[PDB]
Order: C-alpha cells, then structure tokens, then sequence
C-alpha cells in the first residue's frame, strides 16, 4: 500500500544542446533553424512586375526589350539574369546608384521633354543594333541626331527641359563616340564636337572621342550614358555641336517598392515577404541558414546547420 | 538542476503518454493536470516569443552584375560579421533556454511532491525511491483525495501513529 | 521556478512593510513581524543587476542630415545600421526577459530558504500544514513567538511537551 | 538560491581536498572524513561541459590597409562599423560571462542541496536536522555503518527500532 | 507561526523569458525616451555656424566671416547653411565636410601669390556680398584680364608649405554661362589650369554652356581642394578660370560635429547628441534616434522595456 | 553520533562576476580572452610569399624590386611596411581596389602582348629612378615610347592585345605627364598628344599634360597608371600619338589567397589560421584582446582587458 510520483517518458525523444551539456536527451523539441524554402517567388498580395529580359535602366531609356515596362506601379519588382539594357553598345555612369534606384521604386511615369530640332537636324536616326519588329530603330526615349544631309556640320543647338511639377524628375541622354574619323563627319561634320549639359544642380560638359574598338552588337561606336535628377521648378539645358544622344522623354520614379534579382519562376498563391536570388522564404522561425543574403521581410541568417530547441523534461527511461 | 530528475529517481515511465507528471500505486496510475499545464505553459511561452520576432531590407549588394571591389568587400566583412554575431546569439539563446526548460522542467516536479509531502504530513514517511509509504489502508478513494487536493490528515493520524511506532 | 511565492503560499500579505519576508496568533494577541536579513539579501542582488545595468564608446557621423550623400554607399550605411539596431533590440529583449526570469524566481528561491531554516530550526516541535505555517504543539508566549524571528530558539527545551501532544 | 553553500553551510572544509562534496562524522570510535564521488562528479561534467562549449572558424579578409591610406568618409564608415560590431561583441562577453557564472554557482549549490536530500531521505526516521547541515545520529552507528551511509547501501530498517526508543526519550 | 511575502494593490507588469504579461511589485525601465530637446554645451568651447557652412569657413562665403578662423571642442552645422554665395559645386565635397566637422580649428596661412598689371585680381560678383555691395570669397580671388577682352598671360603660382603640419589649399574654377564673357574676361586663347605637387596631380578646364541662373549668375565657379604635407610645395600653372587661393587652411587637432538645428543650452552637460537636442542617461538603451553621435547608449526600436525590481505579485 | 556535509574551499579564492554581484568569491576560474601572441608569421602548411619590398601593384607593372615576385604560385601573400610601387614618380586609379584585388589572387601569371612597333618608336627608354643591374632601366612589364629621334612628331600608332585564353586578364598601361613644354617636344613632338583605350567592355580617353611640380626621386616627371580587366575572347586597343607607356605583357590573377599586412617575420614552423600586423594568433579561446583588426579565422576583438569564467562560492 504506498503511492508513486513520476515524469513521462517517450519511446523515441530527440536530442539538443544545454550551456553545460551536448547531447542531452528530451522527450520533444522544435527547431529554430529554417532549412527548406519555396523555390517558386511567393507574390501574394502584391502587385508587381515582372522585367523579364528587360534591365531596369532600360525602361528609363526604352531599349526595346523594355517597350511593355516604359511605364508602369508595382508593389514589387523582380529583375532576372540576363535582362538586356543596351541594344547599342555603352554603358552608364554611376550605373548600380540608378539601378538601384530603379529597384527601390514602385513605378515609373514618363514625360514629353517636347524638344523640337532644326530643319537641318535629323532627328530620327536609326540603328540595326536596335530592332523593332524586323525595322531598324533606337531607343523609345531617346532620339539620335544627326546633320539632316549626310557631311555638313551640324548646327548649334541648344534644348532645355522645364520641369513644372512638384516632384524631381530622372533625366537620362547619351553621348556618341562613332568608331572611325568618318563616321563622325557623316553624322555631325567636321568641327569640334561639344555636349555641354546644366541645371542649377548639375554641370558638365562630353566631348566625343573617335577610337578604334572591337565590335559589340555588330557595332565599334559606343553611347554613354548620363543621368541627373532635376529639381521642382529647375530647367536643364543641353547645348551641343552634333554627338548628343537626346531625350524625347523623361522619367519620374514614384513610390517606394521592393526590388527583387532572383530567376525563380513567380507563384500567386503562396504568400511572402523575404526574398532572395533562388526562390522565397517564409517561417514563423525567427532564423534561417538557406541565403546570406536576403531581401525584405526576412529572419536573420546564421551559420548552422540546426538548433533545436527542446520543449520538455529531460528524456530518460528504464 | 532539482533534484526530481536524474537524481533520486531511477527512471522515467514510458507507458505515461497522458502527461508530463504522474502517480502510481499498489493498492487493494493517474497524472496532475495542475503540474502539466504549469510545465507546459512556460514551453508555449517561449514557443510564443521564439515565433514572433524584422525591419525590412534591401539589397545592398548585386547578384547580376560586378560591384566596385573596395565597397564590395566592406559589405562582405559587414555581412560575415552580423553573420557570425547572429549565429552566436542563436546558440547562446537555445542553450540557455534549454537549460532553464529540463532545470524547470524538474522545478515543476519537485513543486508537488512537495506538495503531496505536506499534504500527508505525518501519516506517511519518505524514501530512497521518490514513491512514497502509506501505512494505512487507503482505498481508491483516499488516493484520489491525495490527487484532487483535498483531505484530512487528522483523520488519519491517530491511525497511522500507531503504524509507525510498533 | 521554487516552489513558496506561486506554489503553495497562496497570496501575499499588503500589511507587511519594510520587509519582504511572519505571522501568529498564540494567546496574548496577534503581532506582525518582517524578517531584515532575507530581505536585504534579495534587495542587493536587485541592487547588483541595476548597478551591472548602469555601467559608451565614441561614434562620429556618417550620414550628412543637411545635404546629399551618394546613393549606393547611403544604401549600404542603412542596412548596416538598422542591422546594428536589429541586434541591440534582440539583446535588449533577451537581457530583460532572462534578467527578470531570474529575479523573480531568486526571489522565490529566498523565501523558500526562510521556510527551510525555519522548519530546520523547529525541527519536532511543529507541524506543516502546507501554506508555510507552522503548527505549534505547546503554545508560545509572544516572547517565544520573538525568540523564533530571532534564531534564538532552543528545540530541545519545548521537545517533549510538544511529542506528547504531537501524539495525543 | 540554494540554501546550502552560502546559507546554513557558514564554512566549507579547507582541509578535504579530493572532492567538491563530503561526509564528515565523530562517533565512539572517532572521527573520519570521506568524499562523495558522484555529487563531486556531476559539477565537473556540467563545468567541463562549458568549458568544451567555450572552445567555429569563419574566415575574414583585411578592408583596412595598414601601410597605404584609406579614403576618408569610407575609412570612418568603416570606423563606424567596427566600432559597433566591437561593442556588440563586448557586450556579449560581459553577459554571456556573468550569466554563465551565475548559473554555475547554483549549480554547484543544487549538487549540494541534493547530496543532502539523498543522505537524508536515506537515514529517514533514524537521524534528525540540525540546520547546519549535519545530522543527529540517535543509533549508534559503526565505521562500517557509516560508509554504509556513503556507500547508499545503508538500510534504514535494521537499526530502525533502537533510534526510535531513543528518539522518544 | 506564518510565513509570507508582501503585495501592493497595483502592480506594473514586465516580460520575462517564458512570459510577457508577469506582474510585478516594482519596477525601473532600460530604455531612454523623450530626452531633451535642446543642445547641451557647458564645458564643451563650441561653435554655432549659424547659416555659414563648414567649406564656407574654407573659401570664406560672407556669412562666414565670423568663422573664418578659431578653436573648438565641437562644431554645430545648421541646415540651411550656405556654403557658396556664387552658385557651384565641390569635388569630393562630403569628405572635406567630415574632415572640417572632426577638427577642433582652422587656421589661415596666406599664400602669398601676387600678380602682374595685365592681371586684375580685385573680380566681384553681387552674388557674393558685404556691406550690401558687391563682393567675392574671402579667401580667395578671381583672376580676369585687366583689359576687357584681351588675353590672359600664361601665370605660375607656387605655394610652399614651410610649416611642420599638412595644409589643405582649396581653389575655384570658373565655368563660364556663354562664348562672350568668357573671351571677355580671359580672351581667345585656349585655357588650362594645371596643378601639382609631390603627391597630387590634376589638370583643369574650364567649360562654357549656358544653364539656369542660380542666384541670378549663370556662371559657374567649382571647388577642388589637396593636402600638402610638411616641406612640399605646390604649383599652380594657369591660363585663366582659375579663383586662385589667397590663403590656405590649416585643420587643427580633433573635435565633435554635430549636425543640428535646436537652440544651444549653455547649462548642461551632454555627451550625447542627434538631429534635435541631446540625450542624458544613464540607461544603456534609447529610442530617440537611430543616427546619434558621441558617446551614447544604443539606439532599440522599441517605445518600452520594463525591469523588475521585485518580486511577482499575489494579491 | 553525526553525519556531516560540506564543500571544499582555499585560502586563495578567485573574484569573479556575476549578474546580481559584480564581486563574487570563488574556487577557481579562467580567462576566456586571450592577451598573448606569437609575434612572428607561421606559415608552415602555408604555400606563401613574403614580399619584402615588393608593393603588389609591382608585381603587375615589374617594378625592380619586385623582379622575384612577377609571377607565383600562393595561397597567402604578404605585403610589408616597405613595399615599394613606384621607382618613377607616378599614381594608381583605384590603387585599393586593384591593390585588394592582387591581395585576394592566389598566383599570377604574365602573357606577352606582342606589341611591336615602326622605325619611329624608340620602344627602349629607361630612367634613372629604376635601378635593376647597375645601370638606367624601367618597369619589366611595360615599355616606355619615345620618338626615335629628340625632336620629331611621335607617329600615330595602334596596338591591340587580343585575349584568347579562358580566364579573365589584368592590363595596365601607363600615361606619362612631362614637366615642361620642351621636354614634351622632345619626347613625342609639338603635336597634340592624344591615347585612347577600347574594348568590349571599356572605353576611355587620356591625354597627357605639361605642369610644374616638384622633383620625386629627382624627377618632375609622372606616370599616370591605369587598369583593368578583358574578358576572354575579346580584343583591347591603344591608339596613341605618344605619351603611353604601352604593356608588353599582361597578368592573370589566378585563384583566391589570403592578403596579410604585417611587421613580423616567418616562421616556417607555426602553425596558425589567425594573423594580425604583428605576428599571429593561435589560441582555443572566443575571444581576443590583441588588436582590432585582425585577418583570417580570428576570435573576435572585445574591449576588455580580463573577462573571468568561473569553473563553486569560495567561503572559507
Ligand atoms: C642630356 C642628358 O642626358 N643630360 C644629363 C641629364 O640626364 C641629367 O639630368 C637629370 O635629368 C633627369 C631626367 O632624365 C631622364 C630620366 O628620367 O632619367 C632621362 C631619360 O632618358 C628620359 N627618358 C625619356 C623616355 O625621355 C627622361 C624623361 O625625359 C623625363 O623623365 C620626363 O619627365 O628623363 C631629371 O630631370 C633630373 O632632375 C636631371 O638632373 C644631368 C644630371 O645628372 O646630367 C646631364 O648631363
Ligand atoms: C571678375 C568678374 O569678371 N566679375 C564680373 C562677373 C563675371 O564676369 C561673371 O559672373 C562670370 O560668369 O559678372 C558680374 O555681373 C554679372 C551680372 O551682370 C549684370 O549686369 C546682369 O544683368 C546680371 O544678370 C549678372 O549676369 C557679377 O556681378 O558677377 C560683374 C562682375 O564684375
Ligand atoms: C526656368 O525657365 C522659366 C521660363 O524660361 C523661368 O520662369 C519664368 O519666370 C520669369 C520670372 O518671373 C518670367 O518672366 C517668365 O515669364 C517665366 N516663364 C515661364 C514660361 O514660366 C524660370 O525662372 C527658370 N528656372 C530656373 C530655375 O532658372
Ligand atoms: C578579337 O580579335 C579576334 C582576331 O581578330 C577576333 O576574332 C576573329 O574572329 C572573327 C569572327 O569571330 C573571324 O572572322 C576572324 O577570322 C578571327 N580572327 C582570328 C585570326 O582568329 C575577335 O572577334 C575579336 N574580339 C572581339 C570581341 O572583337
Ligand atoms: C583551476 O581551473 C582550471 C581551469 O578549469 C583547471 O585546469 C584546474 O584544474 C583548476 N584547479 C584545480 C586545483 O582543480
Ligand atoms: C620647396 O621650395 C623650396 C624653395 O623653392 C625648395 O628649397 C624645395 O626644394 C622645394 N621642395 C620640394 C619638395 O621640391
């Protein structure tokens, strides 16, 4: 006759990790490690767009793989491997600032800069490196002028865009340095060349430069690009000999939004905030070992493999 | 570290799937709903805190294109060592929570078999096993007046006196 | 975590004042007590975590409040410091819930150490009835109520007096 | 937090040196001292479990160069950064030092709570407690009733009958 | 005999490890909040620039003359600061802003460059003001022909540094609005600015378009600065655009930038500041501001913490 | 008749700390923040370079004292307190983020570019500031261009490496600033200089300048470097009127190793995963009160000279 006082115990219990004891034996725990994430990018109550092909400078510039993302308002956008930002061969100063910039965005407006050229300027210039359809063509936002009759010395010109809104908006142009001494008297004659470029917060000046390159596109030229943000009631002025790459519109970036570089396939009905290059993570666990490197939302990432947190006595039977 | 478990008692019993704490008895086996819900509320209370935990952020570094080598090896440092400052923090976090977990784990135990201790009071006496003696003859009904909380140790003293001293 | 404050004392007295840790009845009257030394050995330890509390390297800017600063290296200037700011929030939770997890629970622990050297102390001469008072087999003049605060008390000398009652 | 090391326990034992934990007696014969080898035991394994988790590599590149100057408003960005990640990290030292220590002394303090516990649920009725830790022997116990004690072989019943007679008178 | 522990009737309430709603007697909270608005600088000798900028202090801006040379253990900068009368910019502007806002003085050394009769170096503008009328930065001056449309006389300048302590020079290139006005004030020659020492190397030169007018000028004068180090000279060799440099700056010993806009308290002491006042604690935490300065404690993104200082209430 | 219980204890009792007690008596404890270090370099089970005065930039321009480090094979680098770059006066674009750059390479290689060049073109110009036998000399991977006769025009002239290897190249060409007007015409002409650079993916434009500077290693001179990579299968151009210090061989940073700035010499003989400006750390502790910036598998810095860990309460 006598009464008895006991823990549990299980059949199988799991092992964790004390301050003073590895290995130490528990009837149940739960990890606090996320080791397993959807591959698919999880876009659930989030508007977005999709660039596909389409670096994101191009919508600022219109190369044509970014004609359906010229404009657009996305709670998220997601940029992809390979995505094309040049149809003709160049590049962008201080490239990753405005990428960036592109990707902290949540949508871009465009607006005419109704710039109007002189007779003897043609202002429609075309390129095979840049296709539309089958046609020859060239950036959507930006137009290539060249002397109206091939050789004579382009004229002195002179545009300003006034901006007359309440917000600054991003201006991109490019500048032409042609690949034999010819080609640059056939486009703009044979004077010095000279792009100088200013608002109240911006100066500088582009001479072009004839160089002997290796073809990119089926092209030796090359058109650098040059971007500044103008200012709520400021103007800018473009004065220039022949060589300026020149903008038809503008872009004002609007919002604040998620960028996203991953190639993950997108997914509508799973539901998440962290992203990164393969795939989504979303877990009630406050930490993560999948990526380093995240974006949005995300549980911090350490370096181990698991940490189980044991929820219960110490496991010990017969 | 209590001394209910790993201590004084040998073994945990396997065929208790109900809960945590239990009894058994020779008489002519149950478990405290009270002690388990104590042991298992502080679980979910840091199951609850572990669970919901972020600012949002942005990424700093490219994965499509080349980043500048001085900016880009300042972010890697960064990086590495908010890396390894979390990875810390996580296993100092689930060691120390372990620990306290088993230590209260036995705290929970010991809590009432203290209270069974002073509950029979002088009509019973401890052992060596953690199972405690009753020397006189109590039915199902006595025990479950040990279990529910409630009982009278008068009305068994003058009884169980006797049984201890011939 | 033990087992007095939550366990099996089953509320806390409002009367009591200077003092965190003693109550009878006997025959002359009833007369309220609190015990110095449990007490000042909880408060200091109090005392110590605020003091470890209380205990700032220099930092300069790095962000221009009144002007621009370039895009890319500002990003990077963010995510740094509210990175800094996510670890120091996580540890400020951890150290406040672990800090006062101990300190309640020390608390109880010094209580449970008053009852023990209490019930050492009266060894056979009283009883437990389970919330923390002692049941006294042989009166005990206000006096004797005086000499048990004081750890003055003799058990040897109230022994048989109280065995026999213990018994009959 | 345990009443033992700091509490009823005044002073613990200089002379006894092979354990953390020990029996001391005085009967007829004499005096002897003993160590108790689990109690003792369990402590190291908990402290050496510790120090085992005291004791993984991942590796950094210099961002600072030593012998050739650095940009300035990155140089003291990267000021910045270290300067907290330091801070943080000291921080951690103090904590995880301090935390650890304290729940290394109760520790210890819990062995000795359950040593005594042991002997005491062992010598049941036979013995009583004074609160200084020892424990009033009212049978007359032999040297080899004594490491019966330490043994834990020690039965109770057998000298169960002449404690009693002694504890009533 | 009966054991017990105390109570109050209303208890403050803390989180703890396993829970997030535990009462208790007392407690003290670990974080800082609502912190004084205002700038604390006993003890501190300290310096309000009011609206002239820290380069100001550099090139000499008319709001800076009272700042043009001093000590100090902390430098304040207000927003609106002005740190060019004539409309431009600066060339690595936000590393000679750190380096002006940790040092804890400016001396002036004067170059010492003089000029030939062909060479009219007394150039204003309205843009830049004193007593109403029309003037230039202090520290430097503008370089045009004395006769109005003539060419500028190829010029060499040389700053030697004699001292045992680096300098930081700083000049002006001017970028004129159009064609006439720049034949107008350096001729038809083709310009250059070049400058070297033993350890900088930079060449100028100086552009015409036409731009908006900021400050009614259309013009545009950029900044560029070097370090030169002990024993090294410095050479100018210019053909017209250059704001020569009539002194040169000397950054003394560290001090404390403090980028705000709130009033200066004169009696309290600080450690502590941000964008508006400052922070006094003992408390490790704060939730005033993310971007703090000095020795502060960190910043959480929490509004409160609790800490017990008591044990758990059972009423 | 007693039974007793109690601890051990000692006359010497360590101070530890606490969360409740900054101050608390104890049995024993350790430190768990390492003060000592080697002061030397270990290096064993390490393929290294000890550079001596060899600056990395060197080893890719062929600076005299970098003549034993123009190519290898590493997986630590060391760079010294003495390292020389530049013999003749002259500066470095992105000079870090190149110097970083070799600091992570674990080898170099060179590629002849095998530029050549007209009857016009003294290819063959030394200065005194590079000494390599006794005797005027110049960077062993580029070459100096000069008119072949004191006075002439510079001929123009076109130079393309074209890279056909599968790996990424690292070139660097130079641009030479002369000091006075007579000094330019006597080196490339009374023309108007002009170098240009093109590949796939870089394009740029220098020009050089005539200036009045002081005289660095007796030269008023300077020499203006600049880099970068070419792509494989892909052609990068020079077209100079003179002026340009043209490659004759390229160089391939190969693999990854690790970049040590340091004061102490090599033992051959340590081994070791931790290093620092002076000497290495080899410990089995977390933490580390030598120096803040430290390389490689380091415990981490903390601003606290003792941090003791207790391993029960000492009350004698
Ligand atoms: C005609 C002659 O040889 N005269 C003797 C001088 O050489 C010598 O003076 C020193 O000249 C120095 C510059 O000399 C070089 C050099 O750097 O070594 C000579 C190089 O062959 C020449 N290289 C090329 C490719 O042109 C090089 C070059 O022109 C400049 O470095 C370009 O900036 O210059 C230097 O200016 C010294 O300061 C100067 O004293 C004197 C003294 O030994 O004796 C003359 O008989
Ligand atoms: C040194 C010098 O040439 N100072 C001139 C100055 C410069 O020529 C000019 O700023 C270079 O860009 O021009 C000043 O006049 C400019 C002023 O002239 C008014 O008449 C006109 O109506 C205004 O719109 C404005 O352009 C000047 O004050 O800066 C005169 C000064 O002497
Ligand atoms: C931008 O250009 C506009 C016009 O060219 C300037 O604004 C004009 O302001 C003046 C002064 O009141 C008026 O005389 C004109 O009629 C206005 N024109 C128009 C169409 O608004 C404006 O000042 C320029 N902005 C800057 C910053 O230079
Ligand atoms: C680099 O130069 C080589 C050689 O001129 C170019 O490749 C040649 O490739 C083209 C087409 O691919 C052939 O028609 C030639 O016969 C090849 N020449 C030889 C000798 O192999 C190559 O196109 C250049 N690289 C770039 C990117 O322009
Ligand atoms: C003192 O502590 C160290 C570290 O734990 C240990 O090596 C040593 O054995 C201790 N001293 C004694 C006497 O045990
Ligand atoms: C500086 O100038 C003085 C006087 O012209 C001259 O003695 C000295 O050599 C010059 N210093 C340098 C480094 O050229």
């Amino acid at each position: 006759d006598k009464i008895c006082l006991g823990h549990h115990a299980v059949a199988n219990g799991t092992i964790v990790k004390t301050l003073t004891n590895e290995q130490e034996e528990v009837t149940n725990a739960t990890e606090t490690v996320e080791s397993t994430g959807i591959n698919r990018l999880c876009m659930k109550g989030r508007k977005h767009k999709d660039l596909g092909n389409c670096h994101p400078i191009g919508m600022l510039i219109g190369t044509p793989a970014c004609d359906l993302h010229l404009t657009g308002m996305w709670d998220t956008l997601i940029e992809r491997e390979n995505a094309i930002a040049y149809c003709y061969p160049g590049a962008t100063v201080n490239v990753e600032a405005l990428r960036q910039k592109i990707m902290e965005s949540g949508g871009i407006n465009k607006i005419s800069t109704g710039f109007t050229y002189g007779s003897s300027i043609n202002s429609a210039g075309t390129t095979r490196a840049c296709m539309r359809n089958g046609g020859n063509s060239f950036y959507a936002e930006l137009k290539w002028l060249v002397s109206k009759s091939k050789g004579q010395n382009f004229p002195q010109t002179t545009n300003t865009y006034r901006n007359t809104d309440t917000a600054e908006h991003l201006i991109m142009w490019g500048i032409h340095h042609p690949s034999s001494t010819q080609e640059k008297n056939d486009l703009y004659g044979t004077q010095s060349l000279s792009i100088s470029v200013g608002s109240s917060t911006y100066r500088n000046n582009f001479v072009p430069v004839v160089g002997a390159r290796p073809q990119v596109n089926g092209q030796s030229g090359r058109i650098d690009f040059h971007w500044t943000l103008v200012q709520p009631g400021d103007n800018i002025t473009f004065s220039h000999n022949g060589g300026l790459i020149a903008p038809s519109r503008v872009s004002k970036l609007i919002g604040r939004g998620l960028g996203i570089q991953s190639d993950a396939p997108i997914d509508n009905n799973c539901e998440s905030k962290c992203f990164w290059r393969g795939g989504s993570i979303n877990t009630r666990l406050p930490f993560q070992n999948l990526s380093p490197r995240t974006v949005g939302q995300c549980p911090k990432y350490v370096n181990r493999r698991s940490l189980m947190l044991a929820t219960g006595m110490r496991n010990v039977p017969e | 570290l209590f001394g209910a478990i790993a201590g004084f008692l040998e073994n945990g019993w396997e065929g208790m799937v109900d809960g945590w704490y239990g009894f058994r008895h020779q008489n002519a086996q149950a478990a405290d709903y009270k002690s388990t819900q104590a042991a298992i509320d502080q679980i979910t209370g840091k199951l609850n805190r572990l669970v919901e935990k972020n600012t949002e952020f942005e990424s700093i570094e490219s994965e499509f294109s080349e980043i500048e080598h001085q900016i880009g090896n300042v972010i890697n440092w960064t990086k590495d060592s908010i890396t390894d400052i979390w990875t810390y923090q996580a296993e100092l976090l689930v060691a120390m929570e372990n620990q306290h977990t088993i230590d209260m784990a036995d705290s929970e135990m010991l809590n009432l078999y203290e209270r069974v201790r002073k509950q029979l009071r002088q009509n019973a006496e401890e052992d060596g096993k953690g199972c405690f003696e009753i020397y006189h003859a109590c039915d199902d009904s006595c025990m479950e007046s040990i279990r529910n909380n409630t009982y009278d140790h008068s009305q068994y003293r003058e009884e169980a006196l006797l049984n201890r001293l011939n």
